[PDB]
């Protein structure tokens, strides 16, 4: 469809190894940054501690809670708490969850993220569900209790972005490479005896044509064709991270044309 | 204290693989390296996260008060 | 304690506008736009695009201090060509370019088996 | 109802004022802990 | 002789000797309880002293510090004195 060009190599519920082509490095890189820091998501951002006899401090547990990946499928149908016209929080802008655990058995009692319970009305939108990916349906191990120890909390999820705090980040890592063959000469290889022999060859060198001995430096060739690979943290489908990233960046660029308008 | 929820460097959820790492060692008698790799942890930043953890809560739990 | 809030990185404080346009004196047909609550993501993007336009004599961006979230965009264009227009042409060219990418992706994503 | 002070070892809830010495019941320990307040504490999950 | 000190909430009487802090967090036993958040120059240990009616002898939290009361201990010395230890997290 003319313009940017996607060419997926791998795909799954966790990673999207693809190949952006026919685009400026800037755009490629801008998208890379947006996926990392500006894609809306839901995450614990308030914890009320009623009972805590655990070996961990409140802020310690609180901190971890906020790091628990939460379902953010329909995150767009959840207003930012700072915008919402209510007082503090409500179902229109926040998801409330509870955690109640008691050291009953004699063996250590594990408090996972599955033990979290939504207490607010989700209104039918896929949101707030603690993400689970372990072959045991336990999820993230929040804390541990000895017989007698108790923990009664109340978390208030909220929509946020990574820029404000990494917890709100939907992405994990983002492989990024271009010109596996240093034809553009964007880098000067360090060596002892042999540049090529000492430097490991990249995966993407296969997906490209090795330079030819005689050909003089192609001083016009620019930087297009970037070999990426996104990895979702779970709060959002892998493909979504990309798509929504592309969309978010698109919004920013638009928020500026609108500024020129009312200017 | 306990398995950090995410890896400091990339954020990849790692705080949901402690018990698995442990079993992969005792029950399956696998070596640390071969174990972390089977947990999807390929980049040394995530690998170190688990391989270097110290589950001090176990000893903490050993107190009564 | 002295550290500013995190939202200030993307939220405009009171008495602030997303764009500040001023006439450059060092040269004709030049402007210096101050983008508030934005960083390298936009600066280098709109910058790279403004460069594809041949009727654009000058385009550069810089964040004067990493503590604050804002950057300056300076543009120079041929007589008759308004700099505020090159920014429009660039923005639109981006939005379109990105839109096409969003489509090409949601397509290739379908032809996948996993 | 209530639980002003708590014992260090037996963890048995105590509660007394002045002239009431500074011990606990059964356990002659003289430590005692303040016991967490009821006013719920809020936290930034950051 | 008969000149003791008492852990409690002082609110001025014939002396007006207190400090620029805020005793609004001490319980009647003159001690904040675990869970309470303390900062600024708040009073952690309110105490009085009648010199021969109320002269402030209370321990305020450190200035450039601020956290949450992690624990309070009320013991007795080897002689018999009443001891107080407030751990702030
Ligand atoms: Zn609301
Ligand atoms: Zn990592
Ligand atoms: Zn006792």
């Amino acid at each position: 469809e003319e313009g940017p060009q996607v060419k997926i190599r791998e795909a799954s519920k966790d990673n999207v190894d693809f190949i952006l082509s026919n685009v400026d490095l800037a755009m490629a890189n801008s998208l890379r940054r947006v996926m990392i820091a500006e894609i809306p998501t839901l995450a614990i951002d308030s914890v009320e501690v009623e009972t805590n006899t655990t070996v961990l401090a409140d802020e310690f547990i609180a901190h971890r809670l906020g790091l628990i990946p939460l379902q953010s499928m329909d995150i767009e149908q959840l207003e930012y708490s700072r915008d919402c016209f209510c007082e503090d929080h409500c179902d229109k802008c926040s998801v409330v969850l509870t955690l109640q655990a008691f050291g009953e058995s004699e063996s250590t009692t594990n408090v996972y993220s599955k033990d979290l319970v939504i207490v607010s009305n989700l209104m039918g939108r896929n949101i707030g569900h603690p993400i689970i990916q372990d072959k045991e349906g336990n999820g993230v191990l929040i804390c541990k209790l000895r017989k007698g120890q108790e923990l009664k909390l109340t978390c208030v999820a909220k929509k946020g972005i990574a820029k404000e705090h990494a917890k709100w980040g939907p992405a994990a890592a983002i492989e990024f490479e271009y010109d596996p063959w240093n034809k553009l000469k964007h880098t000067d290889y360090w060596y002892e005896q042999d540049s090529a022999k000492e430097w490991p060859q990249s995966k993407n060198c296969e997906y490209e044509d090795p330079p030819n001995e005689g050909d003089p430096f192609d001083y016009k060739a620019q930087a297009d064709t970037f070999y990426m690979n996104v990895e979702s943290v779970g709060s959002i489908p892998v493909d979504q991270v990309v798509v929504r990233g592309i969309d978010t960046l698109q919004k920013k660029v638009a928020s500026i044309l609108l500024a020129l308008t009312q200017m | 204290m306990i398995v950090p929820v995410r890896c400091f460097s990339c954020g990849k959820v790692v705080g949901d693989k402690w018990e698995s790492y442990l079993n992969l060692l005792q029950e399956d008698e696998l070596d640390e390296g071969t174990a972390l790799s089977r947990l999807g942890l390929k980049r040394y930043c995530c690998r170190r996260m688990i391989l270097t953890h110290v589950d001090l809560i176990e000893k903490f739990l050993r107190y009564n008060p | 304690m002295n550290a500013p809030d995190r939202f200030e990185l993307f939220l405009l404080g009171e008495g602030e506008s997303k764009l500040k346009i001023d006439p450059d004196t060092k040269a004709p047909n030049a402007v210096v736009i101050t983008f508030e609550k934005e960083d390298h993501t936009l600066g280098n993007l709109i910058r790279a695009e403004l460069l594809n336009d041949r009727k654009v004599l000058f385009a550069a961006y810089k964040v004067e201090h990493p503590f604050f979230a804002r950057f300056k965009l300076r543009i120079q264009t041929t007589e008759g060509y308004d700099p505020k227009d090159a920014l429009k042409n660039a923005c639109n060219s981006i939005i379109n370019k990105l839109g096409a990418l969003k489509t090409n992706f949601e397509t290739e994503w379908n032809l996948q088996t996993l | 109802a209530t639980l002003k002070y708590i014992c260090a070892e037996c963890s048995s809830k105590l509660s007394l004022s002045r002239t009431d010495a500074v011990r606990c019941k059964d356990c002659g320990h003289r430590i005692l802990l303040k016991a967490r307040t009821k006013r719920l504490v809020q936290f930034e999950a950051r | 002789m008969s000149i003791t000190e008492t852990f409690e909430k002082p609110q001025r009487t014939n002396t007006l000797r207190m400090k620029h802090g805020t005793y609004d967090k001490l319980d009647d036993d003159g001690l904040i309880a675990p869970g309470v958040r303390v900062s600024g120059e708040d009073v952690i240990i309110g105490k009085t002293t009648p010199i021969s009616s109320k002269r402030d002898a209370s321990t305020p939290l450190r200035s450039t510090e601020n956290g949450i009361v992690d624990q309070v201990l009320v013991t007795t010395n080897q002689d018999g004195l009443k001891f107080v230890k407030v751990r702030v997290r």
